[PDB]
């Protein structure tokens, strides 16, 4: 390669097919990512349209069944199963295709192809970055998307007593994992979902007041009212004035952006970081080391019958959650609890 | 043809229209 | 110029030599915010404590009472007062009117004024700058989402004790509350919202990856690459072209998006959008519209209940709604 | 072996190299057209 | 590769494509109609929700051995 | 048509190419019009058609036939559907005369003249003659005008118009003495908007509403007389932007505040919306909800007016921060909920204990106990009650459905008036397209901002 | 519901209230049927 | 490969789509999921 | 004693903020 080429193997073959520019790039990378990918999506497709939940959540939870698009979802197995990798011909299933899917072998398989997916894209991006030459800042950005897949569907579900408490693949089921979470480990009180709020809330900021910036800075570079015409992808002029927009944010806000390359590096900046120390707080919730309470203020009203904060009427509404969806929420615990020991308001 | 286009457009259009198919059938069951 | 006074005010306030940028929506703007922090601040740090539910059961809030900065808030104005307008003037004493949750009002509508003024002084800075003026246009999502939080939620509910607390746990306390009473994680209004933010995320570090990925070689190693750009330099420092072949050959081709202005519109676009429409999502359930309610849609033959993940949404909100606010009702249906 | 678990353990590694080299071969004949 | 709106426009696409997604359409209503759908997937029947014994919903509540308690849980 | 690269604008702004176009603009106009009139005549058939005079209007999600009930035409007194026909002859008619709009918006915008400005000067604007578009102001002013007083006359000469509020159920009466106090009637303008004021939402006689039409109606008259003789005043041509987006945006801005209005009318108000026709509101439903169960609860003995609640402030009734004793619990925040089966209950200082005992009829009570189990609550997919119910009842409150409408509509209108009026000003001044970039005024200030 | 002369219309009525949002479609079609020139 | 204009293939396929939209919605109020 | 810790907190980020506002390196043109 370096002080010389040598002889072309049948690896300089394979390379030079695979990194030839058609309409959908393969690559090396592909044959780890169009497999996984396309099975992973093909299974949470069949498993919304067909299988079910009712021996693994006792829900039912696909098309056939009568569920909707918002309301089907391939459940997380049994939690009798505990952490089992579930494959096709373990244990378990013992090679039978349809008890495989109806004990829930069917969402391992999809998180298991789906995380092998995202490896899969991300070496994509780095294989296509380099073959364009650029500087692959866009696999460390998506490197966030996977520390928060990683944290949640793999970390976590390990961290607990089995996959059951897994996010199940549905629209309604990740519903039901977000008030449980907010039930249990009182999520929202937890100062890593609050930087991760942050983060999301200020890049859709950052996102929207680019974006408005630039249209509305725009330089005329054209005759017509439709201002998209103006432009040519090759012009090497800048189509918007970066000093009004910065005298303008500076007047109205008090601080802008004078550098394009550091403005462009925070809109990349600020989105991972909240994904990376949300993906830091869900592996201590795995634990168990939830930031529940507030000791000093438990021990006041403890003490004190007419002390009261919106922290201990949130402490009020997680335990109501918990009791009442704990029945039918975590089946294997037989949770027959009478009626009268639910907590519950006056008249309500 | 037969071209690595042709199938990534086959993969995600017969399975599409099989599913499109089954799903227009449940439409029409009574329990 | 013009030797009389006013003339002369008009050309200081409409002036683009201050440091901030005063303006006719600006003399409006400036009184309303700086009442409005005013108070919040002195409420937030030392304010005793609020009847919120008009129950006669105080809810502490500030700082001096017992609270920290995630548990601290202002808490809203007292059930009791509804709707009605509650001015320092109409309270018989400062007590009074510090227990009946006044401070929250004064607060909001102060604020709600002075985030009106802000966009409005957007649109005059553009103005006056000889720029395109639809900064204002994308800035009226966020306004419209907490005029929905503070002002519109509150009308449809009949009180302002139903506003989001100005405060951390305060404000979680209104999200929990507003789930058990109007399902909003299957009203397809907040699926837009969470499309938008997760899409504003998501196009976030996709464009400032792309742009920095494409910037050009002017700066040579042993120092960042900021140095490379200048404030005037008036040139695109990146290679444009080569980020949209990265992103074309990423996904597929003719991806689009080879406009820097099409792709700073839709950057524009999306997030405002959604935040438009999730702000329009918690004004009608103001209204009590409420999101999807397929609770015991599917039954089996003979008529059993078949529960689906709806179900469980529905024992959570469940739970949610038996405690949410203890001894605030007395007849079994809320309806308020 | 003993354990049927096991059987089927090995015939996995088995399937899973039959598609690893089905794969392979399938780029192979492709580049060589 | 031949633009797609060429491919589109062609009346050799339509005619080779107009019995070709009609079929896969019918095979497919032909699968959830016939049974088949259950029959391979899995998903119990509107009447097999509940057997004689069992009114209530299944549990797994075993690590191995699962697939006889399945088997036995489901509709016979 | 047209192109872009005649015009400069793309396909996705094209009826801006129509701002120039005097005689397509007016087909296109002419050619809405005709839409809205022909969705008023299809969906009001389709009301009919869908409609049980057995069941109330507001159980079978009916919009427009409250709408023509509240004006008389077939309610009985209680608001009893008495004749359908009525309801078929609106719809037919709008339906009629909405062909007849399409065909004369199809004409004008597709063989009619393309601007009026030679053939036909009397319909020639140019969007700066200021006097031009005064005139049109003024024509257009006077048929609104025409339009409330059509409205009065309906009320007063031609049977009437519901009044809830009259003895027993309420009935159709026929306003006589309209309130044409000038007092009275500019005072809702300047009222408040907050609690227990409403501004104008707040109106509750007939006789407010009729004389408030009759001011409007004559004063509506008389401004598009004015307005048609004048010219702006200098100082008005220096306030304002002169051109067809600048008018365009006005009238967003108007029409979203009219909006927001029309929502807080039909969720508040109860006088010009009856009960009747489209359910309770909000506060008539927890009102009636407290009522029902003080009444259940006094009658199995119990004395609800010592009745002490849980919080030690009053199960039944309690004392409004005025003074006023009203209903306990939540409902409290809804105290100055008036109603036609709750004011006979009310003495001088609010609720009286002695016409809570004994003076209460039975149809009071099956009507708040109606308006309990009606309580405006629904999904989107219409399920009735709380968001946490069985999905067994199939009912949104019609009050709730032209709130949240309207409330969207006026809120993207405000959006409209931004982003209009941002695009005029800009356009006026010259900035539309971008900055010059031979001369841009920030290269032409003092550094530091 | 409607006279006993127009039952037999039902039909037609139940249809109508449709076609509205058909214009708006309409204009897209007629657009795409000119390139969207 | 001028015959079958695009904007007719694209009208006839979005219509198919629409109507399949609408099948959707009918059989989510009757049948399987109506909750009756 | 909490309470003032607080405040000081706030005190020091409100500060930063008006010195990165009115005290801010200028922006320098080229
Ligand atoms: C800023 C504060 C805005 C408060 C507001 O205005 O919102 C409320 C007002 C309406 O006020 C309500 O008006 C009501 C009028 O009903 C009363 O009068 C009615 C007459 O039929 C009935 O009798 C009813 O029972 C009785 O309660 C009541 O007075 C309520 O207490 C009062 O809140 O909206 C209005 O005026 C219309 C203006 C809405 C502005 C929306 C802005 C969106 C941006
Ligand atoms: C990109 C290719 C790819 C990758 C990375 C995976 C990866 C995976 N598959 Mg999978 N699969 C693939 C293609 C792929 N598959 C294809 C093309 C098919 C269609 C036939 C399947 C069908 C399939 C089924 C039915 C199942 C999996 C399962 C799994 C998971 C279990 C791994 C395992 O034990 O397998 C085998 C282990 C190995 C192959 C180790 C490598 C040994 C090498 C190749 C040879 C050495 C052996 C030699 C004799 C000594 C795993 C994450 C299971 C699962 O989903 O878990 C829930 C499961 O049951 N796959
Ligand atoms: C109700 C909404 C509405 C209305 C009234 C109009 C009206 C108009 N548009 Mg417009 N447009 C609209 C929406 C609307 N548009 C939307 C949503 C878009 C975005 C896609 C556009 C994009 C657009 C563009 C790009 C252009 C226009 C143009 C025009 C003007 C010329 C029309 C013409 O001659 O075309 C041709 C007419 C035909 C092809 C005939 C077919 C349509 C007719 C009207 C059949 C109607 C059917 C109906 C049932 C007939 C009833 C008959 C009656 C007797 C019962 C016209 C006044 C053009 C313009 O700028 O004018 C210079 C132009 O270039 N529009
Ligand atoms: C806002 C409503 C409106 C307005 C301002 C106009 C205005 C005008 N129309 Mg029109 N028209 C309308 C609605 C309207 N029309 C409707 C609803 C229909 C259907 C009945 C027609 C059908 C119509 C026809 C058939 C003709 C006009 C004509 C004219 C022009 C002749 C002036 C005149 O004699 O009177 C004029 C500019 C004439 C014209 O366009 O001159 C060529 C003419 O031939 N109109
Ligand atoms: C919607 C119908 C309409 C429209 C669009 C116009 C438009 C116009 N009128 Mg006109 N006018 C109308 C109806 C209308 N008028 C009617 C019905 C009358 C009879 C009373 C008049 C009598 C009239 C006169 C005498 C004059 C105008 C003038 C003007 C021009 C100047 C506008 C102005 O002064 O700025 C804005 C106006 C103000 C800033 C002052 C506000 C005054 C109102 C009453 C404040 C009330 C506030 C109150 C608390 C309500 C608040 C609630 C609110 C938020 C909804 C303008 C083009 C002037 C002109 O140019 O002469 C031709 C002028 O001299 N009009
Ligand atoms: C699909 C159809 C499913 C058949 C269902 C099925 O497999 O049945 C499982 C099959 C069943 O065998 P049995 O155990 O039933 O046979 C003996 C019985 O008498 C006792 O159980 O077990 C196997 O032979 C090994 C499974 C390998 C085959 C599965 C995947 C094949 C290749 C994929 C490898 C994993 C992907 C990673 C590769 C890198
Ligand atoms: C309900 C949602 C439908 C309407 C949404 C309103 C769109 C408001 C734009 C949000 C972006 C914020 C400013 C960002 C901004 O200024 O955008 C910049 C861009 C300006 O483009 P031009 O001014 O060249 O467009 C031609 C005409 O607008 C002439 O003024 O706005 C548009 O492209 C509008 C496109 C029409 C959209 C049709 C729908
Ligand atoms: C009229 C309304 C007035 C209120 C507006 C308040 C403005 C806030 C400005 C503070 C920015 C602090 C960073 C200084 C550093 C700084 O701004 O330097 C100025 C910097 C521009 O610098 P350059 O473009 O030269 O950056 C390139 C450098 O790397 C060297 O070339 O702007 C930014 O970095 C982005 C703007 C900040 C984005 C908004 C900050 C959000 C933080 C909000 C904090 C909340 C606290 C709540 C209280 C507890
Ligand atoms: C699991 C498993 C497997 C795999 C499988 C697969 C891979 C499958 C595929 C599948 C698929 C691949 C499917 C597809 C589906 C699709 C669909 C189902 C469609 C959808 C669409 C829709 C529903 C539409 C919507 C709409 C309309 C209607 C209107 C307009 C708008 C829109 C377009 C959005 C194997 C072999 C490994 C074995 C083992 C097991
Ligand atoms: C300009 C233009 C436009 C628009 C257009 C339009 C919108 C027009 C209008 C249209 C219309 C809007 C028309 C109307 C129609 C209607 C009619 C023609 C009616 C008829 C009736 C009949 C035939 C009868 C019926 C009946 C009776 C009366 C009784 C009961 C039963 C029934 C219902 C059966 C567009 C967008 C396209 C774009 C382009 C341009
Ligand atoms: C009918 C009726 C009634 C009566 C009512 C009334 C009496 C009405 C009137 C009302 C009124 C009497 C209204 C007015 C309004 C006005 C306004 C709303 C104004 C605004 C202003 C503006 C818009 C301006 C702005 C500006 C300035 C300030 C500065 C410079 C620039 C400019 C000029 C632009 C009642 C209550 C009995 C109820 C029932 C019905
Ligand atoms: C009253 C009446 C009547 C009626 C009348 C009328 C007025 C009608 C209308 C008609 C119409 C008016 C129709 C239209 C339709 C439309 C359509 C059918 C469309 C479709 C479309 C689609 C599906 C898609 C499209 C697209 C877009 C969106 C974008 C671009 C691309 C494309 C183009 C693809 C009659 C005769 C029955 C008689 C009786 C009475
Ligand atoms: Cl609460
Ligand atoms: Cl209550
Ligand atoms: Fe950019
Ligand atoms: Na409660």
């Amino acid at each position: 390669i370096g002080t010389y080429q040598e002889k072309r193997t049948w690896f300089d073959d394979a390379d030079d097919w695979l990194r030839q520019d058609r309409f959908v790039f393969v690559g090396w990378s592909g044959l780890l990512l169009l497999p996984c990918a396309y099975f992973a999506v093909g299974g949470w497709l069949t498993g919304c349209t067909f299988v079910t939940s009712w021996y693994t959540h006792g829900l039912a939870s696909s098309y056939i069944e009568g569920c909707n698009f918002l309301t089907a979802a391939v459940s997380t197995p049994a939690n009798s199963l505990g952490h089992s990798l579930l494959f096709v011909w373990g244990p378990e299933a013992q090679g039978d295709l349809t008890r495989w899917f109806q004990l829930g072998g069917l969402w391992a398989f999809v998180a298991l192809h789906g995380a092998f997916g995202l490896i899969g894209f991300m070496l994509r991006q780095f294989e296509i970055a380099r073959s364009v030459n650029l500087r692959p800042y866009n696999a460390i950005a998506f490197s966030a998307p996977i520390a928060v897949f990683v944290s949640v569907f793999l970390i976590y579900p390990l961290g607990q007593s089995g996959w059951f408490f897994a996010p199940s693949f549905g629209v309604a089921s990740i519903f039901r994992f977000i008030l449980f979470f907010q039930g249990f480990h009182n999520w929202t009180l937890n100062p890593f979902h609050m930087m991760g709020v942050a983060g999301v809330l200020g890049a859709a900021l950052l996102c929207a007041i680019h974006g408005a910036t630039v249209e509305n800075t725009l330089f005329e570079d054209g005759d017509g009212a439709n201002t998209f015409r103006a432009f040519n992808p090759t012009q090497a002029e800048e189509t918007y004035s970066m000093v009004t927009a910065n005298r303008f944010w500076s007047q109205i806000f008090g601080v802008a952006f004078s550098n394009k390359r550091w403005l462009h590096f925070f809109m990349l900046f600020v989105p991972v970081t909240g994904l990376w120390m949300s993906a830091l707080g869900v592996v201590g919730l795995a634990l168990n080391l939830r930031a529940y309470d507030f000791v000093s203020q438990e021990i006041r009203a403890a003490e004190d019958p007419e002390f009261e904060t919106f922290y201990t009427k949130n402490i009020l509404l997680n335990e109501g959650i918990r009791a009442w969806m704990a029945a039918q929420d975590q089946p294997h615990e037989k949770l027959t609890l009478p009626e009268e020991v639910l907590p519950r308001g006056n008249a309500l | 043809i037969f071209t690595v286009r042709w199938l990534a457009i086959h993969a995600i259009a017969v399975p599409t229209i099989f599913f499109l198919g089954a799903i227009t059938a449940m439409q029409f069951i009574q329990r | 110029e013009n030797t009389s006074l006013w003339a002369r005010f008009c050309e200081w306030i409409t002036s683009t030599e201050n440091r901030l940028y005063i303006g006719w929506f600006g003399v409006i703007m400036i009184p309303t915010l700086l009442t409005a922090i005013s108070v919040y601040i002195i409420a937030f740090i030392a304010a005793p404590p609020v009847d919120i539910d008009g129950i006669r059961e105080p809810v502490s809030g500030s700082l001096l009472y017992g609270n920290n900065i995630i548990t601290g808030a202002v808490v809203p104005t007292s059930n009791a007062i509804g709707l009605h307008f509650y001015p320092i003037w109409e309270a018989a004493s400062l007590d009074e009117w510090l227990y009946n949750g006044g401070p929250y009002q004064l607060v909001v509508c102060h604020f709600f004024l002075g985030v009106c003024c802000y966009m409005g002084r957007e649109w005059e800075l553009s103005y006056r700058l000889g720029m395109r003026p639809w900064i204002a246009v994308a800035y009226s999502a966020p306004v419209a989402a907490a005029t929905a939080v503070f002002i519109i939620y509150p009308i449809g509910q009949g009180s302002f004790s139903d506003g989001m607390p100005l405060g951390i746990s305060g404000t979680f306390n209104f999200m929990i509350v507003f789930q058990a009473e109007h399902n909003i994680l299957m009203h397809p209004f907040h699926m837009f919202g969470v499309a938008g933010v997760f899409g504003g995320s998501l196009f976030s570090a996709m464009h400032g990856s792309l742009v920095t990925s494409s910037l050009i070689r002017e700066t040579t190693e042993n120092e960042s690459a900021n140095a490379g750009y200048k404030f005037g330099q008036e040139e695109e420092t990146y290679n444009i072209v080569a980020a949209h072949g990265y992103f074309g050959r990423l996904i597929f081709q003719y991806a689009s998006f080879n406009n820097s202005r099409s792709l700073h519109f839709f950057l524009a676009v999306w997030p405002v959008v959604c935040i438009w429409l999730t702000a329009l999502g918690i004004s009608t359930m103001a209204f009590n519209l409420n999101g999807f309610n397929f609770n015991q849609s599917v039954v089996d033959s003979n008529g059993r209940v078949l529960n689906t993940w709806a179900d469980i949404i529905n024992r959570a909100n469940l739970g949610m709604e038996v405690m949410h606010e203890r001894n605030a009702h007395n007849f079994p249906l809320d309806l308020a | 072996s003993v354990t049927p678990s096991l059987k089927n353990f090995l015939l996995s590694l088995v399937a899973g190299a039959v598609v690893l080299a089905a794969i392979a071969g399938a780029v192979t004949a492709v580049s060589n057209f | 590769e031949r633009p797609f709106s060429d491919i589109l426009t062609s009346i050799r696409y339509w005619v080779i494509h107009s019995i070709t997604v009609p079929s896969l359409f019918i095979a497919g209503w032909l699968f959830v109609s016939t049974g088949l759908a259950y029959d391979v997937f899995g998903s119990p029947r509107p009447n097999e929700y509940f057997t004689e014994d069992r009114q209530d919903a299944p549990l797994i509540t075993d690590r191995f051995n699962a697939l006889e308690q399945v088997k036995k849980l489901s509709a016979q | 048509g047209r192109d872009q690269e005649t015009t400069g604008f793309a396909w996705w702004a094209g009826n801006a190419r129509l701002i120039n176009l005097s005689g397509k603009l007016l087909g296109a106009h002419v050619a809405h019009a005709g839409l809205i009139v022909f969705w008023a005549g299809a969906m009001n058939l389709f009301e009919v058609s869908h409609f049980v005079p057995e069941k109330p209007m507001y159980e079978q999600g009916l919009i427009l036939l409250p709408h023509i009930a509240t004006l008389g035409y077939g309610v009985g007194p209680g608001g009893e559907v008495l004749d359908t026909f009525p309801y078929f002859v609106s719809g037919v008619l709008h339906l009629i005369s909405s062909a007849v709009l399409g065909f004369g918006g199809v004409y004008h915008s597709l063989i009619g003249p393309e601007t009026l400005e030679e053939s036909y000067p009397f319909f020639g604007y140019v969007w700066k003659d200021k006097n031009k578009m005064t005139n049109i102001l003024g024509y257009h002013l006077i048929i609104l005008g025409c339009g409330a007083w059509l409205l009065v006359l309906k009320a007063l000469y031609f049977g009437g118009v519901y009044d809830t509020w009259a003895p027993g159920g309420g009935d159709v009466r026929i306003i006589s003495n309209p309130t044409t106090n000038a007092a009275i009637i500019f005072g809702y303008i300047v009222k408040s908007p907050f609690g227990g004021d409403g501004w104008i939402v707040s109106v509750d006689n007939l006789e407010d509403i009729i004389g408030g039409h009759i001011w409007i109606g004559t004063l509506c008259i008389l401004g598009g007389i004015w307005h048609i003789y004048t010219t702006p005043w200098p100082w008005a041509r220096r306030a304002f932007v002169w051109s067809g987006e600048a008018y365009l945006s006005y009238s967003l801005a108007a029409v979203s505040l009219m909006g927001f209005t029309a929502c807080c009318f039909a969720w508040f108000n109860n006088t010009a919306y009856p009960s009747e026709f489209y359910g309770p509101t909000g506060p008539e439903a927890s009102q009636a909800q407290a009522f029902t169960f003080l009444v259940r609860d006094q009658r199995l003995g119990a004395n609800v007016a010592s009745a002490q609640g849980p919080t030690g402030l009053g199960k039944y009734l309690m004392r409004s921060p005025t003074g006023e004793i009203i209903f306990g619990g939540e409902t409290m925040r809804f105290w100055d909920f008036r109603g036609p089966w709750v004011e006979p209950l009310r003495g001088p200082s609010g609720l009286d204990l002695v016409k809570l005992k004994n003076d209460i009829q039975p149809w009071q009570e099956r009507r708040a106990a109606e308006y309990m189990t009606h309580a405006p609550l629904g999904s989107l997919n219409s399920v009735g009650g709380v968001a946490t119910e069985i999905n067994a009842v199939n009912f949104v409150s019609p009050r709730s459905w032209l709130a949240t409408s309207h409330f969207c509509l006026g809120f993207f209108f405000f959006v409209g008036h931004l982003w209009h009026a941002g695009r005029a000003r800009a356009a006026a001044a010259g900035f539309e397209k971008g900055i010059d970039r031979v001369d841009e005024p920030v290269l032409s200030m003092r550094p530091l901002d | 519901k409607l006279p006993e002369a127009y039952a037999p219309f039902s039909p037609i009525v139940d249809v109508l209230p449709i076609i509205p949002v058909l214009f708006i479609l309409l204009a897209f079609v007629w657009q795409a049927s000119v390139s969207f020139r | 490969t001028g015959r079958i204009p695009l904007w007719l293939v694209g009208t006839v396929v979005g219509l198919l789509a629409i109507g399949l939209l609408a099948i959707f919605f009918y059989g989510s109020y009757v049948g399987l999921g109506s909750s009756l | 004693m909490e309470a003032l810790v607080y405040t000081f907190l706030l005190i020091g980020t409100l500060g930063i903020i008006f010195f990165s506002i009115f005290f801010r390196e200028p922006p320098r043109i080229a």
